[PDB]
């Protein structure tokens, strides 16, 4: 799959830019309304696939205070999904709420494996 | 007895041990039995693709 | 400098097995006419 | 992506077990759908008329075509349901999927 | 002696002289065998008959 | 690990073939299930290449089995491998069970 | 930093360091525990004890005078340490109660108080220190029933057995001028320890030591030492390599230093540019490991040793080792061997250039006895400089593909699989 | 299979008896000669079979020293078996070494199962 370190790069040009800004954010936006992981109480990167080594990494670096959190929020969907309901409106994530809380533990896993694999293959002069 | 005295090997061992040939005799018994195992393989595939074949009847009303 | 490696197989390593790969290129070239000789394929 | 695999095996060895059966009737969507399809092979370079006449048994969709048909079509079977071993195998080692598409280590049932 | 990397090491070559091998034996002992056996068997065969019923 | 190891179907294959424990001194007489397992490969396939020729009704059955030994290409090679292959896969099990009764291999823990 | 050589019946080295505080001066013999048989082994320990016992030291204790002394398998050494204006008496000490007078040193109440702890070493040794007790046994093994096979600190079987009448006998056949070199090392000048010679006479005796009937051959075998109770698996292996005065010497050198020495529990050990390093670290197969290349004046050795205590994934730490050997022959880099120079000039940087003496003495009393000369270290680096791939290519597939091993373990060994499904992994079979 | 118990039962009547062990004596000396198990060198405890918790538990309350050696007399037999040889003359097993050494230790695990086990179905008295 693709990595966070391209995902971010396109995403810091869009967002510096302007024109491209002011076109292609409203979209998004409403891309997340459509979506509906907020309304079983999840943030995005809850949803993230956790089966390969840089998303292991980054799971055992994070605090243990946003790891019983993470944890509840998990089995609280699934419990509301075998239902076939929806959680009551006050129990909505926000906007506010909905932050890249694992993304710095991602990148800093990511440019460290780039680094190594260079390393590995290095073309050397005399 | 100390385990630094290795024991008598002097019926089982060669001339010269002479690398350059103690390979050359098990490698062309081992190159031999692939040699003609590998021509067995392909006569006894050619025999069973070859039943399937149109019989002699049917050759003889071609 | 580092030569780009594709993950597992790196430039260094397509180049220190090129005429290995000739010699398994030909060793199925060896093993078709010992494959088919016996119902008429001829090889050119 | 192993399971997918083995998956995608089990298909194509059933639509051929499928079309063998199908022939074995031998009425007249029988006969004239193993020639068109039989005739497809012909085409390969240098190499096809012998590919045919090696499946048909002679010049024609004939006697010897049918009762081929009839005895690997009796066999296939036997081989799809050893692929299911091997599909199932696969599946035991990570379980199953959920349709959050998120771990389900958290919360499970018997 | 130096056969090694030549005839032992190599196994790119090896497998492949296994097998270029194993197409041109079976040629020279199918005509063999044939030989010895139409030869051990000389007066028998049709193509001889055929010949002394001219 | 080596991959031999970590695959779920090779690890089967090296569990059972490649690194398997034996005792240092079994004999030669542990060596007839190994051929019983050849015999059955010899069985199969023989009897699968004669079913495409053989005509089951009892006013056709005979001929049939004639027709094999005449008219098909190399038939006489199938017919006699698989008729005679089955008197030896029979001697190969009574030699096998024979050793068992020797050597107690029927008491606990087998 | 050059050394000069003299000879006047009596060869006379000497490396002068003029901003040193101590210097070191002595004998250095070319006779080692190769050059004893099985009955006798261990005579060559028990000389050296002799010289570093009590009322010997205490001798040189009122004087001023600190002593040493070492037993190799090609040579025996002697030394002497004091002040740098003391080396007239270090001489004097070394002459008398060494090369002239030793009836004071083989009395009947000093050998046996010797013997006594020399058995008491020896026996400590056996039960206790594995990784070297296993490098020894893979000596005894790989040059079995030849002279170097024999262990340099005697077995405490044949060390029970001798006499000061053996003593005797050994001093008498190898102790000679012709088999000997007087060194000198630290804040010492050259002229000065030629002076202080002829002004005495200085000769110990006069030659003829023995010849050898047999020559040294490598044979590949295996011993095993199973032992259940210890908590770990100590392993060695190795192949033939390089004798001392060889074309090949710092190429085999060099390519031991392409794979290194680890230890797990150091971080920055972790982080080496070794590709084995890839393969173990993910299930830590291991300890630690390091490779050698041993040199000696008609063989060598060339291998690992390693200890771990995953002793369930022992075929798995033999496997990956020899298929990154296998590299040598077909697809290795030159980075590796760019990085494999600069650490080998290190390495032996450090060993010829310590700041204790009597280890300078050891190795140039060694060196010169063999060569006749010394190579200087700005001499050793050019050749370093000048290796290519292409030779260590050369060397590889003449040295190390499809060839035969010795082997020898120690510990918790059930893992170690047979001789022939090791030895099969010498060559790769994917070439 | 029979009991060690009840083996040490019948052996011990037919020896106190003298009748009888002066006929089925000499009759029992000449099998064990002919059965051969002191030509590969083995003791007739080495060949009982140890798979049954009544003899693993005679195994572990056997001394250090009793148990090393055991361990080797049965590699050295299986060498010597796949090469079809016998050992020398010298180094077989003389009568007077093959001593029961594991019976007294089979016959108190062999009596505490039968204390413990008369004890789980007991009729009681009123
Ligand atoms: C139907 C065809 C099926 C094909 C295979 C059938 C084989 C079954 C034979 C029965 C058997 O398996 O046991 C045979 C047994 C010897 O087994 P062992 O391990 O104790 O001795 C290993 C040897 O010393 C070393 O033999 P080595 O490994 O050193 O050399 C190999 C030997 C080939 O022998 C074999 O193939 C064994 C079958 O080379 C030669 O003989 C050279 C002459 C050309 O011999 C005996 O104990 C008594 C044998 C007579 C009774 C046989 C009656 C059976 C009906
Ligand atoms: C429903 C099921 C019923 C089945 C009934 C089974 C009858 C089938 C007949 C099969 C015949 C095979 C007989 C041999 C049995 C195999 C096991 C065996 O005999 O052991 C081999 C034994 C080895 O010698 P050792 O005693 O020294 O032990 C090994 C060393 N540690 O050495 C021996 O014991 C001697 C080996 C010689 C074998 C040949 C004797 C028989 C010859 C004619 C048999 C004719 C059969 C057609
Ligand atoms: C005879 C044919 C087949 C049988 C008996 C079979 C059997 C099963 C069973 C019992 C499961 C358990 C979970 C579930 O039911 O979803 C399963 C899962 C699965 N099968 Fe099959 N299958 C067959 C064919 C196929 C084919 C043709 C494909 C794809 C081309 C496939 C791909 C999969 C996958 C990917 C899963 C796992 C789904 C998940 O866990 O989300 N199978 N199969
Ligand atoms: C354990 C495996 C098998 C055994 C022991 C066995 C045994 C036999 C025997 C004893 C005969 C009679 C031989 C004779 O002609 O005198 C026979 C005949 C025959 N068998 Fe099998 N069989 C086996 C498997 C098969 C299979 C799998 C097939 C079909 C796919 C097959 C097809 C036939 C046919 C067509 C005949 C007709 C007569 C002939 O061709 O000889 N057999 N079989
Ligand atoms: C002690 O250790 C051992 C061991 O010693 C041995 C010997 C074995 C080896 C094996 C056995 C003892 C027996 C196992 C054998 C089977 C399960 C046999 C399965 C048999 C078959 C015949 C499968 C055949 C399938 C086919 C598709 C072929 C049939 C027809 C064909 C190809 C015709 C169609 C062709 C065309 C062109 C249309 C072990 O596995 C083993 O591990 C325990
Ligand atoms: C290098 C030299 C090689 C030369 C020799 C050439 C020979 C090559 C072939 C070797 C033979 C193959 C190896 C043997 C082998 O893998 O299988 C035999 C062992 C027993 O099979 P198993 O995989 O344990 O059973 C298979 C099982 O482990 C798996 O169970 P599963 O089916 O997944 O459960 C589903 C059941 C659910 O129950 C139901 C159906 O309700
Ligand atoms: C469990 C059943 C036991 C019996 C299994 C018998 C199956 C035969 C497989 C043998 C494979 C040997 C491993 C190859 C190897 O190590 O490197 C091979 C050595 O072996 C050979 O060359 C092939 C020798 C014999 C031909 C193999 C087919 C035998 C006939 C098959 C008949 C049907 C059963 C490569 O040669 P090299 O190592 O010198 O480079
Ligand atoms: C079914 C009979 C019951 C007994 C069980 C049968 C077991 C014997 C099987 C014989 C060995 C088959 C060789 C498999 C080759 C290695 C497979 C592989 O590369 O795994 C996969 C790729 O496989 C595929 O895509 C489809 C394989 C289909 C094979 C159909 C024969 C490699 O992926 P990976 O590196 O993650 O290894 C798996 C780790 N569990
Ligand atoms: C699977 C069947 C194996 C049965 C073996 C029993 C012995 C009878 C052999 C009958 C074989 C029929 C073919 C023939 O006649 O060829 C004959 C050649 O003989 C051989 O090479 C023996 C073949 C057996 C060697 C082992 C092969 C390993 C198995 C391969 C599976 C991939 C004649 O064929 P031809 O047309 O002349 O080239």
């Amino acid at each position: 799959p693709q990595s966070f370190t391209s995902i971010a790069r396109i995403g810091d040009y869009i967002l510096k830019s302007p024109v491209l800004s002011k076109l292609c954010v409203p979209v998004a936006n409403q891309f997340i309304n459509l979506a509906g992981y907020k309304k079983l109480g999840l943030k995005f990167d809850d949803l993230i696939a956790e089966e390969n080594p840089i998303m292991q990494t980054a799971l055992r670096r994070l605090p243990e205070d946003e790891s019983y959190a993470r944890a509840y929020r998990i089995i609280r969907a699934h419990q509301t999904e075998l239902t076939h309901h929806l959680l009551p409106r006050n129990e909505w994530i926000k906007a506010q709420e909905d932050v890249p809380y694992l993304l710095p533990y991602i990148l800093e896993a990511e440019a460290a494996a780039k680094e190594k694999d260079e390393l590995d293959n290095i073309e050397v002069s005399k | 007895k100390s385990t630094y005295r290795t024991p008598n090997f002097d019926d089982v061992l060669k001339e010269n041990n002479d690398a350059d040939k103690g390979r050359s005799y098990a490698y062309f018994m081992v190159g031999a039995m692939g040699l003609l195992s590998s021509a067995g393989a392909k006569s006894t595939v050619e025999t069973f693709i070859s039943s399937m074949t149109a019989t002699a009847d049917v050759l003889a009303m071609a | 400098k580092t030569g780009l490696h594709f993950g597992r197989l790196s430039l260094r390593s397509l180049t220190a097995y090129a005429p290995n790969l000739m010699l398994w290129g030909g060793a199925s070239m060896l093993g078709l006419f010992v494959f088919t000789e016996g119902w008429p394929k001829f090889q050119d | 992506v192993t399971l997918w695999n083995v998956g995608v095996i089990i298909f194509i060895l059933t639509i051929a077990t499928a079309f063998l059966g199908y022939c074995c009737v031998y009425g007249q969507m029988s006969h004239w759908g193993a020639t068109v399809i039989t005739n497809l092979f012909s085409a390969i370079p240098f190499v096809g008329n012998d590919i045919v006449s090696w499946l048909w048994g002679g010049f024609s969709v004939s006697n010897p075509t049918i009762q081929r048909f009839f005895a690997l079509h009796y066999l296939v079977p036997f081989i799809i349901a050893a692929m299911v071993i091997m599909h199932l195998m696969a599946l035991h080692i990570h379980g199953s999927s959920n349709p959050l598409g998120i771990t389900g280590n958290l919360d499970r049932i018997p | 002696s130096s056969l090694y990397k030549t005839f032992f090491k190599r196994n790119a070559v090896f497998v492949g002289t296994i097998f270029a091998g194993a197409f041109v034996f079976q040629t020279v002992f199918d005509t063999a065998i044939t030989s010895w056996y139409e030869n051990h068997n000389k007066g028998k065969l049709w193509k001889d008959v055929k010949a002394r019923i001219a | 690990m080596a991959f031999r190891k970590s695959n779920v179907y090779l690890s089967l294959v090296n569990s059972y073939i490649i690194d398997s424990p034996q005792p240092s001194s079994i004999n030669y007489w542990w060596n007839m299930g190994s051929l019983l397992g050849l015999c059955l490969v010899i069985q199969i396939v023989t009897g699968i290449f004669m079913a495409m020729h053989y005509s089951s009704n009892i006013e056709l059955a005979f001929s049939s089995v004639e027709h094999i030994m005449r008219d098909v290409h190399n038939g006489y090679i199938l017919r006699y491998l698989h008729a005679n292959g089955a008197s030896f896969f029979f001697m190969v099990m009574f030699m096998h069970m024979a050793k068992g009764l020797y050597y107690g291999s029927y008491r606990s823990p087998r | 930093a050059e050394v000069t050589q003299l000879s006047n019946g009596i060869v006379v080295a000497t490396e002068h360091n003029p901003s040193a505080h101590t210097a070191s001066v002595g004998v250095v013999f070319g006779s080692g525990a190769a050059n004893e048989n099985p009955y006798n082994n261990g005579v060559s320990n028990l000389w050296k004890n002799i010289f570093l016992s009590k009322e010997n030291s205490a001798v040189a204790a009122k004087e001023g005078l600190a002593l040493s002394s070492n037993i190799s398998r090609d040579f025996q050494s002697y030394i002497v340490s004091s002040l740098p204006g003391s080396t007239d008496k270090s001489l004097d000490f070394l002459n008398q109660s060494f090369i002239q007078q030793k009836a004071n040193l083989l009395s009947s109440s000093n050998f046996e108080a010797t013997k006594k702890s020399v058995l008491k070493q020896v026996q400590d040794f056996e039960e206790n220190d594995h990784p070297n007790r296993v490098l020894e046994h893979l000596h005894s093994t790989a040059f079995q029933n030849t002279p170097l096979s024999l262990p340099t600190r005697g077995t405490l079987e044949s060390l029970e057995n001798l006499v000061v009448a053996d003593l005797e006998s050994f001093a008498n056949n190898h102790f000679l001028n012709s088999n000997a070199v007087v060194v000198g090392t630290g804040n010492i000048k050259h002229e000065d320890l030629v002076n202080s010679i002829e002004s005495k006479n200085l000769s110990l005796q006069t030659g003829t030591k023995p010849v050898l009937k047999k020559k040294a051959a490598f044979l590949g075998s295996e011993v095993r030492l199973r032992d259940d109770t210890l908590p770990k698996a100590w392993i060695s292996l190795a192949v033939e390599g390089e004798p001392v005065n060889s074309p090949n010497y710092f190429v085999a050198k060099l390519a031991a230093q392409i794979f290194g020495s680890y230890n797990a529990f150091e971080p920055a050990s972790r982080l080496q540019g070794i590709k084995l390093l890839d393969n173990i670290q993910e299930y830590q197969l291991c300890d630690n490991f390091n490779h050698f290349s041993l040199s000696y004046k008609d063989s060598g050795l060339w291998g690992f040793s390693t200890a771990t205590r995953n002793v369930t994934m022992i075929d798995d730490l033999i496997h990956f080792t020899l298929k990154q050997w296998n590299r040598l022959t077909i697809s290795v880099t030159d980075t590796e061997v760019e990085r494999a120079k600069s650490l080998l000039k290190l390495q032996l940087g450090q060993l010829y250039e310590s700041g204790n003496p009597v280890n300078d003495a050891n190795l140039l009393g060694a060196e010169v006895l063999i060569k006749g000369s010394k190579l200087s270290l700005g001499e050793a680096f050019k050749k370093i400089d000048a290796i290519t791939v292409k030779d260590v290519k050369a060397w590889a597939g003449k040295r190390l593909w499809d060839q035969d091993i010795a082997i020898a373990g120690t510990g918790q060994i059930e893992g170690l699989l047979d001789y022939m499904r090791i030895r099969s992994d010498m060559s790769m079979m994917r070439w």
